[PDB]
């Protein structure tokens, strides 16, 4: 249900859903990247 | 106070750090010692290529 | 960073008051340290330059000194008093990348 | 930052909030047109409960762009910091 | 309802006006239990064994008494002091007797987690073990202040009549229990 | 409302560049074009505080400006964020409104600044001990406590509690055991993370077993860290005492820490009586320290079973047969005077009168 973020170094899936400070659950790293969207997108081969 | 004080209670830490980083970032180097100012002494590194 | 700070300290090593003499403060040695980051609860860990780019932080290292001063007795010495933080140039002696 | 509000009729987000993820921030990989909202930021009126006025981060651009990656991080001052990267 | 433990008063405070001018030096000189040290404070202290109370004289014509176990007993102590002052030669009277404060204490015989009491009632209950182990609790109906401790014993203070202390105990007992 | 239609369906919209207000109902324009600042004057932008722009900050007395300067310096030497500084100065400026606060001696104001920073930091949930700030002040702890109580009851402001886990999390880093410094043998060095986990579970056990209520937490945390450091290497550290451990750590040990450690060891023995192997091994105060691991592995069931045997101050647990005995009813005051010889007993004779005259001549 909650949103997932990827830690910038160990790539372990984390969840926040809160006003908590951004910190990796596992390591000390403090950078998080959002996951790729689930929708499809249509491109032209040109 | 009649009883002796100590200076370690007044080691103002912000003064040096601020003094430098605003000088580097702004590129203005005012110095009362020489009654002169130097402008435009730093620039943002260009990363076109 | 290696020598000229030593000379600047040498030129200003002592200070003494006219009011209430026999009290004085005297530096002994100054060190430049390695770059690090202030953690939210009064600790530090080694920091790489790229993290300083992404987080808008500044890449700097702590300047710290040992000091001698009097309070009643003249025997109070500290060894690692910080005075500030010095920005670090990349690939210099101290930078992690070198 | 609040989630995207949805039309009662279509049960889907209104056009301006098309690309927002549930957590109120844009989603990597999507395509963004002109005059759409990337971060649904609102701030209180204190300048009895505090009213919040909206100040969204809208995308202004002559041409489309694709979102490449979105970064979340915080500073020592507990400030949230969001950075986004857009591709043409 | 009550658990069979009735709060017991341990102190009363009362005052009365003597209605005449008095000399502190004369009282200190002529009375046995009188204590007077003008270098410290300009008042005389009085002590009697029945009632077990302590009281003070002031030259402006005022008297205070405290230490009794009941308000009637405090009045008895005050009237005994007034009689002593009268027979010492001062034209004193027992005018405008007033009960000022009475303290009580009680127990519930079960532990009171002060953490829970604070995190449910922070608005008027203050909890701070470091300077004071007990929890400090103020109340509006009636205007009383309490001290609640780990063992479940409670100290009650600020009342004018035992009914207030009783009803305060009844009010807090369901809070103490849960 | 649309001047042409009366309907209230106005939608804010913009064409390629023009910003405008359009009646969506009929396609009508009712307002367009905006006047804005530029970037050229952006670089010239100054700022003035509303206090400066409304006639304040000139009436600040020499003592008030000295006091707020003290607030600034005391908060900054502790490396707090600027938010803490600004909240502290705001609180003190509000507090100075009270007549009984402004008219006062200097040391009382100093301890008021101390409690001001204490409340501001508590508001942001930062754990800071009263002892350290008291030592930073030039005032004794009693006056500081008295003024802290006075201000919190004068203002009625919220006082967040000193949460235990964060105080442990701050305190733990003061242990210089985790560095292989020449002063401390490398035998005593240990990993920090598992150190914190063991200390955290011991402190949680102490909290749920009633040891922290009404009592100072620092000695309990000291006992927890010590039993942890022992239990993590029984082979050698079992022979070290609290004096030796505090000497190695260069940390002073509270005197009640020994009593808290004894009480917590008693709790540990009460827990050990349930486990099948420990209760047969017939353990003792010293040997129990090498099973804290499996005692805490299965904490919940064992402690719940032991609670069905609670913990309370030992001073009262001595099996008090009589609890708060009812005193005899002695509310009778007689009719008018139950005795009169007492007054003669409480007055001096002329001899003793003259003796008192000469006693202090
Ligand atoms: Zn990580
Ligand atoms: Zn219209």
């Amino acid at each position: 249900q909650p949103m997932i973020y990827i830690c910038g170094e160990c790539h372990t899936e984390n969840e926040i859903k809160s006003r908590d400070p951004i910190r990796c659950r596992e390591c000390g790293y403090r950078i998080m990247y959002k996951k790729r969207t689930k929708r499809l997108v249509v491109f032209d081969a040109r | 106070r009649a009883a002796q004080f100590d200076v370690v209670k007044h080691m103002r830490q912000d003064q040096i750090t601020n003094g430098m980083v605003n000088a580097i970032s702004t590129g203005n180097w005012s110095l009362k010692r020489f009654k002169m100012d130097r402008q435009g002494v730093t620039q943002v590194l260009s990363r076109l290529s | 960073i290696n020598v000229e700070i030593k000379k600047i300290m040498k030129a200003n090593e002592k200070v003494t008051s006219d009011a209430d003499p026999m009290w004085y403060l005297k530096y002994l040695n100054i060190y430049v340290g390695l770059p690090d980051v202030e953690e939210s609860f009064n600790v530090t860990r080694p920091v790489s330059p790229h993290e300083c780019r992404l987080r808008d932080m500044t890449y700097s290292a702590p300047i710290t000194v040992d000091i001698e001063y009097t309070r009643g007795s003249q025997r109070i010495i500290r060894n690692a008093l910080p005075i500030g933080r010095m920005p670090i140039m990349l690939r210099s002696s101290n930078c992690v990348l070198t | 930052v609040m989630g995207p509000m949805l039309d009662a009729a279509t049960r889907k987000p209104i056009w301006r909030h098309e690309i927002l993820d549930a957590d109120g921030i844009c989603s990597p990989g999507e395509k963004v047109e002109n005059k759409q909202v990337l971060v649904n930021k609102s701030m209180p009126t204190v300048t009895q409960q505090p009213q919040y006025k909206d100040v969204p981060i809208t995308y202004k651009g002559a041409t489309d762009s694709y979102i490449e990656k979105v970064m979340i991080s915080s500073n020592a001052e507990d400030a949230f910091l969001i950075k986004m990267l857009l591709r043409q | 309802g009550p658990s069979g433990i009735v709060p017991q008063l341990q102190n009363i405070v009362s005052t009365v006006n003597l209605g005449c001018k008095l000399d502190l030096k004369t009282i200190a000189l002529r009375a046995r239990n009188a204590e007077y040290n003008p270098k410290r404070f300009a008042a005389v202290i009085m002590r009697i064994r029945e009632p077990r109370t302590t009281a003070l004289i002031f030259s402006s014509g005022k008297m205070v008494c405290t230490g009794a176990k009941s308000e009637e007993q405090s009045r008895l102590a005050a009237r005994k002091y007034a009689r002593v002052v009268q027979k010492l030669g001062f034209p004193a009277k027992f005018l405008d007797f007033k009960i000022q404060n009475m303290v009580g204490s009680c127990d519930v015989k079960f532990p009171i987690r002060l953490e829970g009491l604070v995190l449910t009632h922070q608005q008027f209950s203050s909890y701070e073990p470091e300077l004071f182990p007990g929890l400090i609790y103020r109340m509006i109906k009636p205007r009383i202040v309490l001290l609640i401790f780990v063992s479940g014993k409670v100290v009650l203070t600020g009342a004018k009549v035992r009914a207030e202390i009783y009803e305060a105990f009844e009010n807090i007992y369901p809070i103490l229990k849960g | 409302r649309c001047p042409d239609c009366g309907s209230t369906e106005l939608v804010e919209d913009s064409h390629y560049s023009q910003s405008q207000l359009v009646c969506s109902d009929c396609g009508c324009v009712v307002t367009e074009g905006v006047l804005t600042t530029t970037f050229s004057d952006e670089g010239n932008l100054r700022e003035v505080t509303y206090s400066r722009s409304t006639g304040e900050n000139e009436q600040v007395s020499r003592s008030q400006q000295r006091g707020l300067r003290r607030v600034r310096d005391l908060c900054r030497v502790l490396q707090l964020p600027p938010t803490f500084e600004d909240t502290a100065v705001a609180y003190y400026q509000q507090a100075y409104r009270h007549s009984g606060i402004r008219a006062a001696r200097l040391q009382k104001k100093e301890v008021l600044v101390g409690c001001c920073v204490l409340i501001t930091c508590r508001q942001h949930n930062w754990p800071l001990t009263m002892g350290a700030i008291c030592t930073l002040l030039y005032a004794d702890l009693d006056v500081f406590s008295s003024t802290y109580m006075q201000i919190v009851k004068l203002l009625g402001l919220d006082v967040p509690s000193l949460c235990l886990a964060e105080l442990v999390k701050t305190y733990c880093s003061s242990f210089k055991l985790f560095q292989a410094s020449p002063s401390v043998p490398a035998k005593y060095v240990e990993d920090k993370e598992k150190m914190l986990s063991r200390t955290m579970q011991l402190v949680e056990l102490a909290n749920e077993t009633w040891l922290v209520t009404g009592r100072h937490p620092l000695p309990v945390i000291t006992a927890a860290t010590f039993l942890a450091w022992q239990s993590l290497q029984p082979a050698d550290r079992l022979s070290c005492s609290l004096a030796r451990f505090c000497k190695l750590a260069n940390v002073d040990l509270p005197y009640p820490a020994s009593s808290r450690l004894q009480e917590l060891l008693a709790v540990l023995l009460r827990m050990a009586e349930q486990l099948a192997w420990l209760r047969v091994l017939r353990l003792d105060k010293r040997s129990v320290v090498k099973h804290i691991g499996d005692l805490l592995q299965h904490r919940q069931s064992l402690v719940r079973s032991a609670f069905r045997d609670l913990l309370l101050p030992p001073c009262m647990l001595k099996s008090p047969k009589r609890i708060c005995p009812v005193p005899p009813v002695s509310t009778v005051t007689g009719d008018e005077n139950i005795s009169d010889s007492e007054i003669e007993q409480y007055l001096r004779t002329p001899q003793e009168v003259r003796d008192f005259q000469r006693a202090q001549a």
